[PDB]
RNA sequence: CGCUUCUCGGCCAGUGUAGUAUCUGUUCUUAUCAGUUUAAUAUCUGAU
RNA sequence: UUCCUUGAUGAUGUCAUACUUAUCCUGUCCCUUUUUUUUCC
């Protein structure tokens, strides 16, 4: 019963360069525990914002609602992020140590 | 994107469609048919048995090249068979 | 025009261009019988001797590149 | 939503949930053998990877010509550093004991994958024996976000109620909230914009809502927003900046763009066109990097490959295109070294699709670059899901290069036998299905290449139960028409039947196969008739034709073909026999199915053999179809016509029945169905004719002639048609609406605006006009002149075509001043309008008197001030030449000084055009003597050569190649000496590709022509046989 | 309904692919040498 | 023996308008058909 596309990362926009994480936290707070945020803190980024939940059917009840929710004047665009694209910036790997610990401990 | 196969020239008769029908293939026209299309079976096989030397449709007739390219002796290079530049299907 | 040989370019050599005249006089010579026939005269050969002569000369004329 | 609705109908998904993992996609010599034991050690240590090892040694069978390129291949797979040591040592080893007698990364990266998906699949079998949910850690989240953001902390209490929050999302999801609105100097206007930004499209073009200069690199991503102007916006917009950014490919570099674009040819929500342009856009700068583009390679195919799983077919064949243009675009080595990991991914999708690159990118380099490679996939030993794949390759192999497969067939074939013993089943299923995939490309040919292959099929055969089995068929019914139909003569023998037991399987894959096969099999020279006749038939004929299958689609089609051959032996009223009772059967796509099948038959067997009883049975079946239609479909059409033709005068008893019909319809039924009897009269009027039942061509001519007052276009077309072949057949002065009459009840209809009209009426315009053209007073005429003149309005070639050509025919009826006289009354002032085929009329015309007339005219018309008019002219020679040839030799004269005048330049235009009329004359006039003057024209000419406008320069090569033939070579190549070592690189740019075009062309004359050359000091240039003296 | 007489009226702003041409606006003639570059310039690349 | 105004380019700009290819405006669907072999006198 949900569209495929949407993720456990929403985009979030429409925000004031003053704008507190614990105005955020409180907010976004509702539909369930976030697994973190992060802020544009950057010439070009300030002014929106990541959220992530410890689960996807929490942001669905987040966009659901929040759908363009206000804060201050401010109405906020509420999207899901998309994915793969950049990030490659972080070769994949850390294997190594974990998958041998998981073939310690329980032996399997 | 569109260019020669300029493969072998077999004896295989050329085969153009409806569209095409009149076209001296190289210089475009319709002037002075005279004589006779050749080419390869690698290019002209199959689905191809009658295809357009163009578009891919079923051939209904057989082009005639231009006396203008004919005294430029360019009917005697590479067999015309147009290949798009992805594959010829 | 590439696979098409004696084709140029601009940065065509000297050398280059001189000896494909040279290779394409012969195998002229070797075409037209008569103009054979007509080296053969002056230069005392036979017909053979002269077409083998020219076809070791293929390669070489004027001799080694620059 | 209805916007959900008039937007779909905008683009559409078209795909199906097993494609769509699509989303998933992130985005990028006995010492030669114990040799093999040295080097599997060494490559080894520097683990356990096999096809490597394998695209080594697999240089050893050429033996002794094994080189450099070792280095080059291997270099790319592994890290290019290690490159040297290895290869280098090789080659002492092998020269000394020939005497004495980030990839590897990538890889990690994979098995990697796989040990974990062992991991949790095995934590959860014994877990169960106790996906993108899945908690995740700072490392992998901060590689996932781009660039440029902060992590947060509100507070330790913030978030710890959210740490509370889940326990609390259940606890407070059961507590007590509702919300309160209250009933009581704004600012702040978000900006969302620069041609326009869908909602989505947000997150890509973000940084266009921030408005800035003064940031370097960032601001040529921030350039690069060039795109959407791409993506969305206007045609124009999406030209321009097309160009803009090809031209600036080599500058911004592939890295930023393809960073760029790649998240778009991924988007989630993509069009149809914006993909096809983004592929576009992929292409072009493909066009130009080429070097570049490597660490790009795989970062690109990933998203292209599905492109070649693909509904639409144009898709198809774009992604085939630049898969090539990449591929040969970066290197071989490149694309190995890319490539291998992909062959034992998990997922079947991407090994499939991995083929069908393979497959591209050996159609770009050739096979034998390729092959070792290959070879060495399907010995890998490690698993078989490589040699599903590898085997696969071949095939797509096959598919692609087709009919070119044959020289290395036999090393391919010596491949793929491997397979077709192994142990596990797909291997042999593929295998197989691949052989059948050459041979039939191998049409027909190298039957014992594939020769070691049969003794196991034959014996497979045999064995099977199930989609194999079938498979071996498809591949030995593809071979049989190879054989020897003495040897081919007892294998068919045997297989026959298998066929026979078989044909009764639920299976489609099998009836599609079966079917074919016995195309083949019976398909034979070398199978005899009453055979056929007993044992299959009855079968075929039962288990086949049925509803299931012609509702499909290929299925219909093999199935026509089968039967047709099966007629093409055993003869046509066997066959047509058994299936006419089935017209009067009343599913549609069935009947269609029956009725075409036929047609194709008495197609080629002829009408001759069939009965009588039969026969009435046809007819009144023919009808009987052709009384329903659904739609208006050629089908039932055509394959009635040929029923006539074929039929003859066997045909006759049976007209009253037909024009009855023909009647009958024609009229009511509204209007839709009407230009359908009208198109059945047109192709049966030959008939209508020959046994003389002029009644008829009374009723014909005069009712259709009704008709011409009908409105709807698509009725009134076909009229027309009937119309025409109706003229065809009787002559005019015998027609009985007596074309006075008619012609003019015609004329007025050209301004129907709607094609088939045109089309049909122009036609008809057309045959008369040319044949009759008497019958109708010149008065007439000159009205359809005035009315023709605006036809030249039309967006279609064939209307202008055979428009041209009437003009022409009425020209002679009346006689030509006037006529161009009312040619040359299109005007510079506008242009579409006389745009050229009214040219083509001055041409055409001039022909159709003596043009020895005309000219003074048009010369004269020259003069007038108004620029396009003028150039007008000059193509009016040009065309007026191609199509006069010998007699120039005549007015050449008389146009010289004017190509002098218009070659001197107005502007460009004149150049060209009037430099294409010196073509065309230079070849007419050929070898008649008249060169003089052209020699005198090659001079005005001349300096046009050198400009960058491709249409200038394009026609000049036009000029003097055809100058060429006209003045000879020696006096062009005395235009031609001193350009070809000129200092400057541009003018030798252009003398040589001159004397390219010189040289090509009569290298055999030349040779006189070379001027003499003094010889230096290394070299002789004097060729000194010319002055051997008698 | 037919015939005769009288009165009135009628007619002989399409679309798509490739590509060039031509105006205007804006910036530079401005210090030396070293490399790239050009037919030669120009242009581009460094430091006082 | 004691003296005027001027021409021109090149480079960078998404302004403007003419135009070129018998281009283009209808052809066109066909081997993408992919799975851990598994259809019973």
């Amino acid at each position: 019963r949900l569209p495929p596309e949407v993720n456990r990362i929403l985009y979030i926009r429409n925000l004031p360069y003053k704008i507190t994480a614990e105005e955020m936290y409180d907010i976004f707070g509702k539909y369930g525990p976030i697994r973190q945020i992060r802020v544009g803190n950057t010439p070009e980024t300030r002014g929106t914002a990541y959220v992530v939940y410890e689960d996807i059917f929490d942001a669905k009840n987040a966009c659901d609602h929040l759908s363009g929710f206000n804060v201050c004047n401010r109405y906020l665009v509420v999207l899901y992020y998309n994915a793969n694209r950049a990030f490659q910036k972080m070769d994949t790997k850390k294997k190594e140590e974990q998958l041998k610990l998981l073939k310690e401990k329980y032996g399997i | 994107d569109l260019i020669f196969c300029r493969k072998q020239a077999g004896v295989a008769i050329g085969r153009l469609c409806e569209k095409c029908d009149g076209k001296c293939v190289i210089c475009d026209s319709y002037v002075r048919p005279c004589t006779l299309v050749r080419i390869c079976d690698e290019c002209n096989y199959g689905s191809y048995q009658g295809r357009c030397v163009i578009c891919g449709g079923p051939g209904v007739s057989d082009a005639y090249y231009c006396k203008e390219c004919t005294i430029q002796e360019k009917d005697r290079d590479g067999c015309p068979k147009i290949v798009n530049l992805g594959s010829s299907k | 025009q590439s696979k098409y040989i004696g084709t140029g370019h601009a940065d065509t050599t000297k050398w280059e261009w001189l000896v494909n005249q040279h290779r394409d006089s012969y195998c002229s010579y070797m075409g037209h019988f008569d103009l054979l026939n007509y080296f053969a005269i002056a230069e005392n050969e036979s017909k053979a001797r002269v077409r083998f002569n020219l076809m070791e000369k293929m390669l070489q004329p004027c001799g080694p590149p620059a | 939503d209805p916007f959900a609705e008039h937007r779909p109908p905008k683009i559409a998904d078209r795909e199906d949930e097993y494609k769509k993992h699509r989303r998933t996609m992130i985005i990028s010599a006995e010492k030669a053998k114990a040799g093999e034991l040295k080097v599997v050690n060494g490559a080894a240590a520097s683990d356990q990877t096999p096809g490597a090892t394998p695209k080594k040694l697999s240089s050893w069978d050429q033996a002794e010509t094994p080189g450099h390129t070792p280095s080059l291949r291997w270099d790319e797979t592994p890290g290019r550093a290690k490159g040297s040591e290895t290869p280098g040592a090789t080659p002492g080893s092998k020269i000394w004991d020939p005497t004495p007698s980030e990839r590897d990364t990538p890889g990690h990266g994979s098995g990697w994958a796989e040990t974990p998906r062992t991991d949790r699949g095995g934590d959860s079998i014994g877990e169960t024996p106790t996906e993108r949910n899945r908690p995740l850690s700072d490392e992998e989240l901060d590689a996932m976000f781009p660039e440029g953001y902060k992590v947060l902390p509100p507070p330790a209490g913030y978030v710890p109620i959210r740490t509370p929050a889940r326990k609390l999302t259940a606890t407070p999801t059961p507590l007590g909230g509702m919300t309160g609105f209250h009933m009581q100097k704004s600012v702040n206007d978000q900006p969302s914009g620069l041609p326009f930004l869908k909602p989505d499209d947000i997150q890509y073009f973000d940084k266009l809502l921030v408005d800035v200069d003064e940031s370097e690199e960032q601001k040529e991503r921030k350039i690069m927003k060039l795109l959407l102007k791409i993506k969305n916006g206007t045609p124009p917009m999406r030209k321009a900046a097309l160009r803009q950014i090809t031209d600036k490919a080599r500058e911004f570099g592939a890295g930023p763009l393809f960073n760029q674009i790649l998240p778009l040819l991924m988007s989630p929500t993509l069009e149809d066109q914006e993909r096809h342009l983004l592929v576009k856009v992929i292409d072009r700068i493909l066009y130009k990097l080429d070097d570049l583009v490597r660490p790009y390679v795989h970062k690109i195919l990933v998203v292209i490959e599905p492109l070649l799983i693909d509904e639409d077919y144009y898709a198809r064949v774009e992604g085939r295109e630049i898969i090539s243009n990449l591929a040969k675009a970066a290197g071989l080595a490149t694309m190995i070294s890319t490539m291998r990991p992909d062959i034992d991914n998990m997922d079947e999708y991407v090994r499939n699709t991995t083929a069908r690159a393979f497959a591209v990118v050996a159609s770009a380099l050739g096979i034998p670059s390729l092959l070792p490679f290959l070879k060495a996939v399907c010995k890998s030993k490690k698993s078989w899901q490589a040699r599903h794949t590898g085997i696969k390759i071949v095939q797509q192999i096959a598919i692609l290069m087709g009919c070119a497969i044959l020289p290395h067939l036999r090393s391919l074939v010596e491949i793929i036998e491997h397979g077709l013993v192994d142990e596990q089943q797909k291997v042999r299923t593929i295998s197989a299905l691949a052989i059948a995939a050459l041979a039939e490309a191998a049409t027909p040919y190298g039957i014992e290449s594939f020769d070691s292959v049969l003794k196991p099929l034959w014996k497979g055969i045999r064995q099977h139960r199930g989609k194999g089995l079938a498979a071996f068929l498809k591949a030995i019914g593809y071979l049989i028409p190879l054989m020897d139909a003495e040897y081919a003569n007892y294998y068919t023998r045997e297989v026959m039947l298998i066929l026979i037991r078989e044909f009764q399987s639920p299976d489609e894959e099998m009836k599609k196969i079966v079917l074919k096969v016995v195309k083949q099999c019976c398909g034979t020279d070398g199978v005899e008739a009453n055979y056929i006749k007993t044992e299959i038939l009855p079968p075929f004929f039962k288990h086949f034709w049925q509803h299931r299958m012609a509702l499909d689609r290929r299925n219909y089609r093999q199935l026509v073909d089968t039967t047709v051959e099966l007629a093409n032996k055993v003869g046509a009223a066997e066959i047509i026999s058994r299936i006419v009772d089935d017209l009067k059967d009343e599913a549609e796509q069935y009947r269609k199915m029956v009725m075409e099948t036929i047609e194709k038959i008495m197609g080629n067997l002829g009408a001759a053999d069939i009965d009588h009883k039969l026969e009435e049975q046809l007819i009144d079946g023919i009808l009987y179809a052709f009384q329903e239609q659904t739609t208006e479909d050629s089908v039932m059409l055509n394959g009635f016509g040929t029923v006539v033709n074929a039929l003859g005068k066997r045909v006759k008893p049976y007209l009253p029945q037909i024009c009855g019909t023909v009647l009958w319809r024609l009229n009511n039924k509204s209007a839709k169905v009407r230009q359908q009897a009208a198109d059945l009269i047109s192709r049966t009027a030959v008939v209508m004719k020959t046994c003389q039942e002029e009644k008829l061509m009374g009723h014909l001519g005069v009712v259709l002639y009704e008709y011409l007052g009908e409105e709807y276009p698509e009725v009134l077309g076909s009229i027309l048609g009937a119309l025409k072949a109706i003229v065809n057949v009787i002559g005019m002065h015998k027609m009985t609406p007596p074309i006075k009459d008619l012609l003019p009840r015609l004329t007025p209809i050209l301004k129907n605006r709607h094609e088939k009209v045109q089309e049909n009426c122009i036609d008809l315009v057309g045959r008369i006009a040319d044949r009759g053209a008497e019958y109708v007073s010149a008065r007439e005429w000159m009205r359809i002149c005035f009315e023709l003149l605006e036809l030249l309005k039309a967006h279609k070639k064939a209307i202008r075509r055979a428009t041209v050509n009437t003009f022409g025919y009425i020209a002679k009826a009346i006689g030509p001043h006037d006529v161009l006289a009312t040619l040359l009354n299109n005007l510079k002032v506008q242009e579409r309008q006389n745009r050229v085929c009214t040219t083509v009329a001055i041409a055409i015309v001039a022909e159709t008197c003596s043009p020895f007339t005309v000219l003074p005219a048009l010369m004269n018309e020259y003069r007038v001030p108004e620029l396009n008019v003028q150039n007008g002219v000059l193509k009016s020679l040009s065309f007026l030449f191609e199509y006069i040839g010998e007699m120039g030799k005549d007015y050449i004269y008389a146009v010289t000084p004017l190509l002098e005048d218009a070659l001197m330049d107005r502007d460009l235009v004149h150049r060209q055009t009037a430099s294409a009329v010196v073509q065309h004359m230079s070849l007419g006039v050929y070898g008649f003597g008249c060169e003089d003057s052209l020699n005198h024209l090659l001079n005005y000419v001349w300096p046009n050569v050198f400009e960058t406008s491709p249409h200038v320069i394009q026609a000049v090569m036009g000029a003097l190649e055809g100058l060429r033939v006209a003045i000879g070579p020696c006096r062009m190549l005395q235009y031609c000496l001193q350009g070809l070592f000129h200092p400057a690189r541009k003018v030798r740019d252009v003398y040589w590709k001159i004397y390219n075009s010189i040289y090509i062309g009569s290298q055999d004359a030349l040779i006189a022509h070379y001027p003499r050359i003094y010889n230096d000091d290394k070299n002789t240039y004097i060729r000194y046989e010319l002055d051997y003296i008698l």
